[PDB]
């Protein structure tokens, strides 16, 4: 639900944002702190996923500096938020011909919801001065109401699935990041290489020395790299500077 | 304890279930109308009782709120309807007696049976039959008998029921802080908001009749013309100085006079506006007709028609086993759902009717952002007027030529345009005086200023002067002409039908005023005119949020109700009929009668 929006922690993996961006089945995908093109380039510690199904009209309400029945009581999003949200039509999945009543939204709240805060309380809302013992009466109401998603509901009213991606930058080591570029191995030509940050120019040949199962690269003396193990076939290469002279 | 803030919470709580339950009821009604079956009959009541019982407790809660200090105009307007409990102002016995008398008054009308004297077992009903006997025929005996049977076997048996119903309805209306019952009907044409735009029920009463005297030269001449032509049609039946009976009107009540257009055609050799061969030649089925009309709607500037309408709506004939009504209806089930229910046929009249239904759809979706209690027209006379504006704009030969329907070398001129305008006027200005006198009669019957003896003898002796239709036969007070009507047994307001067309013409003038179109008003077209949309757009989205007094400001500068376009639209027909009625004296002498 939206007042009880689920929270999932994603860390210690690689994120495939390209397949998420290229997909054309997503109704809404807009954000400003990070442009989607460069999202795979730079990465953070971990991410938070919040999945809930909302009405089509309310989709625009989930944005920084917004207020509404959802943006103020069911979910509050801080103005300094980074990342963005994926919304897509789910009328044929979430809704049913008899009317989906399995989703609920908070309508009343004495205190406005705080950013990145979820309130699961179901206290009997009180408006007037009448003493109510948790029972409905003159002006004592309920903070939660239900969705009535139906297949015959028009656009802006059909059940749309919405996943909020919250990005955070703790001082702890970053875990989730983007993929590689791979390219292709070429030998016996003065080229330049970037083997896991081992940036440098040279010519790569085949060698015969044996690394123990845990080294990554060797060196000989005066701290100059002399051999590298490729991270794909686990073979020992060699490095020679392409010639120069007067 | 504040009341203003908690009123909004109560409104939201009421709405959250109000839209849902109204949507369920609308879906059930559409299901029943689309396909009828025994199962789909009892569920209608099973939903209607719940919907009605939902309206009682919300108004029950709408008495503890002191609606005298709430400052928000929107909140005050919204809770004004909330305090309206409805029929809970009298005793339960009186309420059930009134419900029973309404039901029996409707059923007696629904069981009308009149048989021919020669064959005692051959009766005819409101279905095609005795109504058609005097609708399209050239006779004076069968028409006389049919009208006599209708006015004697219907209305006379309903007389005591109406007698009790009038006083009961007046009494229950008095308990709602109302001086009468007609005041409740006039409450729609009433605003108590901003100063300078305020309106009163008595203001409506006076302004609905000060808008009637400006059409006297337009009407009387026409009457004389009709009378004059009736002289060439029915010699030695009516004196040239008198007035015609109700049998020759063409309808059981003479509301529509277009049935005599073909009989009284000036130039019968000139063909009328016919495109039937054009409709059938290239197979104009219902879908492509609706799509071309939608293209015209887009050319007006209206928002794009919503996807899914082509799917849910059943455009064609319902079929053979799935019985359904053929009443042209445009359903707005809510929550973004729109549908249409019509028995489509390839006619120009059905073309205009489809235009009307889609105009209703557009107007309905115009105020979708309103709260649950504000998705209604600012008055009764905008929905029908908005729908009929499109019908009026779709009949111009300019648009018909623009859609490849008429020959490019056509010879439209003054004679055929005058004939078409006469056909239009027999429907347009052919209803004003009878409607006005009917509504006035209902009003002082509601008021009670006329006693129990001046009810039926007054009806004809005032119809003689308001319209000019002679009493074909002697009658006593046991007769009741008005009771033999659709909008008298179901308690339906009829004043809407008076201003409605006027609104059209006002808009039909005002838009034309903002159209840069030179020539006659009838030939004025709004096709390919984006500027003609936004003026309308400034009011359609208003809905019931703003009173109609201020709503009638973005289209017409004048906020009053002055009858400008009736003397503006029908200028050539009137100036040609002045030439036509040079010798025939206009007006009717209320002394000649068939019996004396
Ligand atoms: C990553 O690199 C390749 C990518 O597929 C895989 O290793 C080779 O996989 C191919 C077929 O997928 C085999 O024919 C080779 O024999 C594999 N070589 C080695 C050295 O594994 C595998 O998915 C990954 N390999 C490693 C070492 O992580
Ligand atoms: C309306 O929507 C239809 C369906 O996509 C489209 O073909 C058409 O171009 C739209 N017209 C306008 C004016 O938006």
């Amino acid at each position: 639900s939206v007042y009880a929006w689920n929270r999932k922690r994603i860390s210690n993996c690689v994120a495939d944002y390209s397949v998420l961006y290229n997909s054309a089945s997503f109704s809404t995908f807009k954000c400003y702190g990070v442009s989607p093109t460069k999202l795979n380039d730079l990465c953070f510690t971990n991410v938070y996923a919040d999945s809930f199904v909302i009405r089509g009209d309310e989709v625009r309400q989930i944005a920084p500096g917004q207020t509404g029945n959802i943006a103020d009581y069911n979910y509050k999003l801080p103005d300094d938020f980074t990342g963005c949200v994926i919304a897509w039509n789910s009328n044929n999945l979430d809704s049913k011909v008899g009317g989906n009543y399995n989703y609920l939204y908070r309508l009343f709240r004495k205190s406005n919801l705080k950013p990145f805060e979820r309130d699961i309380s179901t206290e009997i809302y009180q408006a007037g001065s009448t003493p109510c013992n948790g029972v409905k009466g003159f002006n004592c109401y309920f903070p939660l109401q239900s969705y009535g998603f139906q297949p015959t509901y028009g656009v802006g009213y059909q059940p749309y699935r919405v996943v909020v991606l919250s990005f955070e930058l703790l001082h702890a080591p970053a875990t989730v990041c983007g993929p590689k570029k791979s390219t292709n191995l070429v030998k016996n030509k003065c080229v330049n290489f970037n083997f896991n940050g081992l940036t440098g120019t040279g010519v790569l040949t085949e060698s015969n020395k044996k690394f123990l199962p845990f080294q990554q690269f060797g060196r000989d003396i005066a701290d100059t790299t002399d051999a590298v193990r490729d991270p794909q076939t686990l073979e020992i290469l060699d490095i020679t500077p392409c010639s120069f002279g007067g | 304890s504040t009341i203003e803030e908690q009123a909004k919470t109560f409104l939201d709580k009421f709405n959250h279930e109000a839209e849902d339950l109204f949507y369920q009821s609308s879906l059930a009604s559409w299901n029943y109308n689309t396909n009828i079956t025994e199962e789909n009959v009892q569920n209608m009541n099973n939903a209607g009782d719940k919907w009605s019982a939902f309206l009682k407790e919300q108004s029950t809660l709408a008495q503890m709120y002191p609606l005298q200090e709430i400052q928000n105009l929107t909140v005050k307007l919204q809770l004004q309807a909330l305090q309206q409990n409805g029929s809970s102002v009298l005793s339960e016995d009186k309420s059930k007696r009134l419900n029973t008398i309404l039901n029996t008054m409707s059923t007696i009308y629904s069981t009308g049976k009149v048989c021919n004297p020669d064959n005692p077992q051959e009766c005819l009903l409101l279905e095609p039959g005795l109504n058609e006997i005097m609708a399209n025929s050239l006779d004076y005996n069968e028409r006389l008998w049919a009208w006599e049977s209708w006015r004697s076997e219907v209305g006379k048996q309903l007389r005591p029921l109406y007698e009790e119903y009038v006083v009961l309805k007046n009494e229950m209306a008095r308990a709602n802080h109302y001086e009468d019952y007609g005041d409740y009907w006039r409450g729609d044409y009433e605003v108590n908001g901003v100063d300078g735009y305020d309106y009163s029920r008595g203001q409506l009463i006076e302004d609905v009749e000060h808008t009637f005297e400006e059409i006297k030269p337009l009407y009387e001449h026409l009457h004389a013309y009709v009378r004059a032509k009736l002289m060439n049609a029915y010699p030695s039946y009516i004196s040239p100085i008198g007035c015609l009976p109700a049998h020759l009107l063409g309808d059981m009540w003479g509301r529509f006079w277009t049935n005599l257009y073909s009989l009284t055609v000036p130039f019968g050799q000139k063909p009328n506006i016919d495109v039937t061969d054009a409709m059938v030649d290239q197979a104009w089925d219902a879908q492509r007709i609706f799509k071309e009309a939608e293209k015209f709607f887009v050319s007006v500037g209206l928002p794009n028609m919503t996807q899914g309408f082509w799917e849910n709506s059943m455009l064609t004939d319902p079929g053979n086993v799935q019985k359904a009504v053929c009443h042209p209806t445009a359903w707005d089930l809510g929550k973004g759902d729109f549908r249409i229910l019509m028995c489509t046929k390839v006619t120009m009249d059905d073309f205009l009717t489809a235009h009307h239904e889609m105009g209703h759809i557009q107007y309905d979706m115009a105020y979708a952002a309103q709260p649950f209690l504000l998705r209604n027209g600012a008055n009764e006379g905008f929905h029908e007027a908005v729908g009929e504006i499109m019908s009026l704009s779709a009949a111009t030969p300019k648009h018909l030529k623009s859609i490849g329907l008429l020959s490019p070398d056509f010879q439209e001129d003054n004679e055929t345009e005058i004939n078409f305008l006469l056909k239009q006027a027999l429907t347009i200005v052919g209803t004003l005086p009878f409607t006005y006198m009917l509504e006035k009669w209902r009003w002082m019957v509601f008021k009670g200023e006329i006693p129990k003896d001046q009810w039926m003898k007054k009806w004809w002796e005032m119809k003689r002067e308001i319209v000019g239709v002679v009493e074909p036969v002697p009658h006593d007070e046991t007769y009741c002409d008005p009771a033999s009507l659709f909008h008298v047994s179901n308690d339906y307001s009829f004043i809407r039908y008076y201003t409605r067309t006027l609104y059209q013409f006002q808009f039909q003038e005002a838009l034309c005023q903002a159209a840069k179109h030179e020539g006659p008003l009838h030939k004025c077209d709004i096709s390919n005119s984006t500027e003609a949309g936004q003026k309308l757009f400034n009011m359609l989205r208003l809905g019931k949020s703003e009173p109609w007094t201020l709503a009638l400001e973005n289209v017409v500068g004048a906020k009053n109700m002055n009858v400008r376009p009736l003397l503006n639209y029908f200028e050539p027909l009137f100036t040609w009929l002045k030439d036509q009625n040079k010798n025939s004296f206009v007006g009717w002498s209320t002394d000649w009668s068939p019996y004396a």
